């Protein structure tokens, strides 16, 4: 299907990620706001 | 004023105000009556001088 014969002992390995922003957590629930006006308070 | 509560949060419809104006003239009103310089001083009794 999808095989990857690769080494990991080297000093560097294969498909490197990049961790450049954590998690970081964003709410969008005060009123006054355009889907929670227009719509019927829908939040994200 | 405000109308009615509708029934619809979802898509709600916005609405204006209505200014309403009552414009009036305030023009004036008079009424007067002339006589004699000398009648009312030739007047002993009092009438004539009322005005």
């Amino acid at each position: 299907f999808a095989p990857a014969a690769d080494p990991g002992a080297a000093w560097y390995l294969l498909d490197t990620s990049r961790s450049l922003k954590p998690l970081i957590y964003q709410e969008r629930m005060k009123p006054s706001f355009t889907s929670m006006t227009k719509e019927d308070d829908e939040q994200v | 004023q405000f109308p009615k509560l509708r029934e619809w949060i979802g898509q709600r419809v916005i609405k204006d105000m209505a200014a309403q104006g009552y414009q009036i003239t305030n023009k004036l009103f008079e009424s007067t009556v002339g006589v004699k310089r000398t009648d009312i001083e030739d007047d002993n009794l009092g009438v004539y001088g009322p005005l």
